[PDB]
């Protein structure tokens, strides 16, 4: 069956994000589209699921030469007083019958917390306490002593936005939505790309996927630069660097695991 | 829990007893005592089983000449299948507690 | 309203090196600082209260719970009661060779359990903005990081701007405690002009802080380090019971003992 | 006592019309919604290494309303939504707990999988018998604890003791609020409970290196504008405007020092302080803790620092500041 | 008499309602159909949906079953339980009772009523200390004769501030009690 198609069908134009970095990336004709997916009323319900002898009266008079109405119609239609409660307990029953369908912490060291990651002579203990004693014989100075204008003047000009403690652009708008696009391409096949990376998967099966992941990492790699490119000869100005970053760390990370690998044989 | 009873010292399985227990085994010890029929009535479904039975073992315990046996009649058989539960129950009890098994019997029909 | 809380770190090794120095700037002179700072928010108006908190390496202990001069009563009182209390704690200290570095987390929380007292006997029509206007001025203990980081925690839960001002030296631990309660951090580097700092970018309240132009806060560098030989590290191997950093993959980490197993 | 600190948690709410009846003084749905939110957010301020998800159940149908995340203020955004939903079905057990368990299934197994079924209509119309779900609950180790509304439901009491939850009905509105900030902290590691090793990055705040030389600018990940600083990622390399936060292509939690910190106090417990109602020879009027005049006859005192705290001042400390004020020293 | 006001309840939409609130299950004379519904009732309390079993207090089920913890929760009785005064049987038994040993005709007939209610609605309080409430839908029961003739246990906890509630009211208060009985000791 063509499950496949079917689903490609559904999200063609449902959800446009989706097909869109879909289509993306074969654009350019980046790879092949099958590792894309490789890798990755009421009242009427109700009595069909109450009453079986109502099913088998539908599938038995489907509508043929008859109307929806009528056999909407067909529904409602002491020997009475008992079937009252017979019929109540009988539907209950049915009603029923549908809805059952078949240790103590201990530690050795606690002064770690204490001193947790953040990072870090006996007579002069004795020679500041007493000079601090006789410090403050004397109290009460503020007339003078606690401020002078010409510290207040300097500490106002170092608060001025030139002084010292106080050191003080959306003109592309367009620009901004391709941006977006491609940050959301690169996302997407780092995702494949990443997803096994960190783990060893110390088997060939395992293994197969992320060299091919490898291989397409050089393939799309091989495409962003040229729309780069594209981009860059506007005017030279609001440097998009950071996506360098990723593309360059991804490949150190690639090329860093393939000596490992190699220094591991 | 051995509790002691006015007329004398009666096992019992459960932990606690509420006051209407006292007065229920108070009751009809005083109605064993004087050997003549009477009526009492127990709210509770369950319990009144139990303790019904452990004072009437004592009793017989105490004097056994004086009660031959207990005859313990329920409505139905599922009814009475609790009660003969509730009686093996009180036998395991009074038997660990005792150390060893003594001659008495105890069976439905 | 607001209420107030200076936690002055009056720390005897380091106040009285200053004193042996015999530099301009003396523990004197900043609580009078400390002393104008609080006349003036009282003074902003009769609703707003203030309190003072005093650190040493013992322990922390309040500075605060006619017209002789023609002044007024209110804060005349306020500047016997701190004068004298600080004279007497000042002279009065046992000598301990063993701990000598200041503390300033039991301080922090003596303000904060204050400050709910306050809050609950306050009148619920009218609602309070309490602050605490930090004033270290030595270096911090590595030992009470836990405790603090509590405090702090607490405090962001309970909504109290922790206002950092140290000077001399800048504590990591304290620029990371005002950060996560958005409090201001503010390093003067001229301590005789210290008081000058405290008028414009301490005094303002929260309420028009925002409305206002104060110093850009400063780069926060939320640093992580294995247990072992206490270093930067970016990737941290914690477990589901320590949840401590550690250095690398190891059997067991020592601090939990779990039995582990591989895969 | 072992604890999980890491624990992915399922608030799953009904949107029965049994929650229409206003047996709370509002609507019983928008009281639960609006406690929820707090619950929500204590739930992130006292774990913020764990994540939640909410799953709203109504006409026999469950559908995920928030998907796993570390934002508190989408989940929020996601309730106030919710606040106005229409209210009319009737829940499914089965649909709900599948859904959890499809979702939870796939997370690792260090971190605690939980479930906080808010039950309003005792009724369970499922298509499935949910006995047998019991049994993969258990065989996945997903705690599932109920909360009952106005019911003692007898599925859900077997399916609490089984799973390993525990299950409550609400006495009133206090009550409730109690149960919910009761089941915001971790709960303990049991026998099945396993714990393991997990991988943890820790990013830093940068900005522009110097005068916007070499700038890094990004919009972000997951209309956000130019930012030109912001937090990053060991591997990713992709800039994010918020922690703590899952890696979007790692896979690995970004999440700073402070925020493991905010957890330690779960592994520190503060234990009770006695309360003597009469003075015991304490001739200190004023109150260690807040230093203010003890006005009732009601003292608290530690077994090791042996300090006087007042009634206010032992509430606060074991309720939110976790730590003995003076004791500290 | 279960019959008609069954009856009576389909015609008007209170018994939908009914259906819809909670699952409902009636009993006839029949022991099987008996057995196979109070099979389905009970799996219906374990449940969450719920049941609500219509009997009769004559009616063989009432005496043999028993109803214990989150079983018959709250035991409705809709009218005294009197016999119809017809059967010739009865009239024998009643008029000798009265000719011997001096009971009023009355006095012995309100006596078989109160015993049988109270043999079917004390089953509730089986044992365990489980809670539940037993309403009488009846202001018969008010009565102090039936009053007196109730069992001591069950009198006593009966007040006068409840002996009469109405409707919405008795309703009010069944919720408050089920609160206070759903937390724990
Ligand atoms: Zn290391
Ligand atoms: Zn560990
Ligand atoms: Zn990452
Ligand atoms: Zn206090
Ligand atoms: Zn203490």
């Amino acid at each position: 069956a063509n499950k496949e198609l079917e689903e490609k069908n559904r999200m063609l134009q449902e959800d446009p994000v989706l097909f869109q970095l879909y289509k993306d990336l074969v654009v350019s004709q980046v790879i092949s589209a099958e590792e894309f997916w490789a890798n990755r009323s009421d009242i009427i319900e109700s009595i069909f699921r109450t009453y079986p002898a109502v099913k088998m009266k539908y599938a038995e008079n489907v509508p043929h030469n008859m109307t929806e109405k009528e056999f909407w119609t067909r529904f409602f239609q002491e020997n009475s007083n008992a079937a009252i409660i017979k019929r109540f307990n009988h539907h209950s029953a049915m009603v029923l019958a549908a809805g059952l369908r078949k240790i103590a912490l201990n530690l050795k060291k606690s002064d770690r917390y204490y001193h947790g990651p953040t990072p870090i002579t006996s007579q002069d203990i004795i020679n500041s306490f007493q000079s601090i004693r006789q410090e403050m014989e004397a109290y009460t100075p503020k007339l003078t002593q606690v401020l002078s204008s010409s510290a207040a003047s300097s500490t106002i000009t170092a608060l001025s936005p030139g002084g010292a403690l106080m050191q003080g652009q959306m003109v592309p708008n367009d620009i901004q939505s391709e941006l977006k696009h491609l940050y959301v391409a690169v996302g997407e096949l780092l995702r494949h790309f990443w997803s096994c990376f960190p783990v060893n998967t110390p088997f060939l099966e395992e293994k197969v996927v992320k060299m091919k992941s490898n291989l397409e990492r050089f393939q799309v790699t091989k495409l962003c630069p040229f729309q780069e490119k594209i981009r860059r000869q506007y005017l030279s100005t609001n440097l998009v660097s950071h996506i360098e970053e990723m593309l360059q760390t991804a490949y150190n990370k690639l090329h860093t695991w393939q000596s490992r690998r190699l220094m591991k044989k | 829990m051995k509790l002691n009873v006015d007329g004398l010292l009666v096992y019992f399985p459960y932990d606690y007893i509420y006051p209407e227990q006292f007065s229920y085994m108070r009751e009809l010890k005083r109605t064993l005592d004087a050997k003549g029929h009477g009526v009492l009535e127990m709210p509770s479904g369950t319990g009144k089983t139990v303790s019904l039975l452990a004072l009437i073992m004592a009793y017989q315990r105490a004097y056994p000449l004086e009660v031959t046996k207990l005859i313990y009649c329920s409505r139905t058989v599922p009814e009475i299948e609790k009660v003969i539960e509730e009686l093996r129950k009180l036998l395991n009890f009074y038997e660990k507690q005792e150390g060893e098994k003594l001659p008495f019997l105890g069976l439905a029909l | 309203l607001n209420l107030l809380v200076i936690v002055v770190d009056a720390n005897p090794i380091w106040w009285g090196k200053q004193a042996l120095k015999e530099s301009q700037f003396t523990l004197s002179k900043c609580i009078d600082a400390v002393m104008v700072l609080g006349n003036s928010h009282l003074f902003m108006n009769r609703s707003n209260k203030l309190a003072v908190i005093a650190s040493h390496i013992q322990e922390s202990r309040f500075l605060y719970p006619g017209s002789k001069d023609g002044k007024y009563e209110l804060l005349t009182s306020a500047n016997e009661v701190i004068v004298e209390e600080i004279k007497d704690l000042m002279t009065k200290s046992d000598i301990k060779g063993q701990h000598t570095e200041t503390l300033l987390a039991g301080s922090l929380a003596k303000a904060l359990c204050y400050i709910h007292r306050m809050n609950k006997e306050v009148k619920d029509n009218q609602e309070m903005k309490s602050r605490i206007l930090v004033i270290k001025a030595a270096e911090d203990s590595a030992l009470q990081y836990m405790n603090f980081m509590n405090v702090i925690f607490a405090a962001q839960k309970q909504n109290i701007l922790i206002d950092a001002c140290v000077l001399d030296s800048d504590s990591g631990l304290l620029q990371q405690a005002c950060d996560i309660t958005g409090g201001l951090y503010l390093k003067v580097p001229q301590m005789p002009s210290l008081l000058q700092y405290l008028l414009w970018v301490f005094l303002p309240d929260q309420d028009q802080r925002s409305q206002l132009i104060l110093p850009p806060p400063v780069h926060v560098d939320y640093r992580a380090a294995c247990f072992c030989h206490r270093n930067l590290i970016e990737i941290g191997y914690v477990c589901s019971v320590c949840l401590s950093i550690f250095c690398n993959f190891s059997p067991i980490c020592t601090t939990c003992e779990t039995a582990f197993k591989i895969s | 006592v072992r604890l999980g600190m890491m624990r992915h948690l399922y608030v799953v709410v009904d949107g029965s019309r049994t929650m229409e009846d206003q047996d709370l003084k509002p609507n019983r749905l928008t009281c639960t919604l609006k406690l929820l939110e707090y619950f929500v957010e204590e739930y992130f301020d006292q774990n913020p290494i764990s994540q939640i998800g909410i799953i709203v159940t109504k006409s026999k149908r469950a559908e995920k309303l928030t998907e796993l995340s570390g934002n508190p203020r989408k989940h929020i955004t996601s309730l106030k939504k919710a606040v106005d939903m229409t209210c009319h079905g009737e829940p499914s057990l089965y649909n709900s707990l599948s859904i959890a368990m499809q979702t939870l299934k796939h997370m690792p197994g260090h971190t605690s999988r939980e479930v906080l079924i808010i039950f309003s209509s005792l009724t369970t119309c499922d298509p499935s018998n949910i006995y047998d779900l019991i049994k993969t609950l258990k065989a996945a180790k997903i705690r599932v604890s109920v909360i009952g509304l106005s019911a003692e439901v007898r599925v859900c009491t077997v399916l609490a003791r089984e799973t390993g939850g525990t299950y409550h009905v609400i006495l009133d509105e206090s009550h409730y609020k109690e149960l919910l900030t009761h089941h915001v902290s971790p709960p303990p590691a049991s026998s099945s409970s396993e714990c393991s090793l997990i991988r943890m990055g820790f990013p830093q705040h940068t900005i522009a290196s110097l005068s916007d030389q070499d700038a890094k600018p990004s919009f972000s990940m997951a209309e956000p504008g130019l930012t030109l600083g912001g937090y990053f990622c060991p591997q990713c390399r992709a800039k994010y405007c918020e922690l703590p936060v899952e890696c979007k292509i790692c896979g690995l939690t970004l999440v700073s020092a402070p925020h493991l910190a905010r957890s330690y106090h779960h592994l520190f417990p503060l234990d009770a302080f006695q309360e003597i109602p009469l003075e015991e020879y304490n001739g200190e009027r004023f109150c260690y803790g807040c230093q203010g005049e003890l006005k009732d006859q009601h003292v608290y005192v530690c077994a090791v620092c042996q300090n006087v705290f007042c009634v206010d001042c032992d509430v606060f400390v074991h309720d939110s500041l976790h730590c003995c004020p003076g004791c500290i020293h | 008499y279960m019959e008609s006001t069954v009856a009576s309840w389909y015609e008007q939409g209170i018994l939908e309602n009914i259906q819809r609130n909670k699952l409902l299950f009636i009993e006839t004379q029949d022991g099987a159909e008996t057995s196979v519904a109070l099979e389905k009732y009970q799996e219906a309390c374990e449940n969450g949906r719920g049941a609500i079993l219509l009997s009769v207090a004559r009616g063989k089920v009432s005496e043999g079953i028993d109803f214990v913890h989150h079983y018959g929760r709250a035991v409705i009785m809709f009218g005294v339980p009197y016999v119809y005064t017809q059967s010739r049987i009865l009239k024998a038994r009643l008029e000798y009772l009265r000719d011997q040993f001096q009971i009023r005709e009355n006095d012995f007939l309100t006596f078989d009523a109160m015993r049988h209610a109270a043999q079917c609605v004390g089953r509730a309080i089986r044992g365990k200390t489980d809670y539940g409430l037993m309403v009488f839908a009846d202001k018969r029961f008010a009565r102090g004769d039936k009053r007196g003739k109730l069992p001591r246990w069950i009198q006593e906890h009966l007040t006068d501030a409840n002996l009469n509630l109405t409707v919405d009211e008795g309703v009010q208060v069944a919720k408050y009690f089920l609160r206070q009985m759903a937390q724990p000791f």
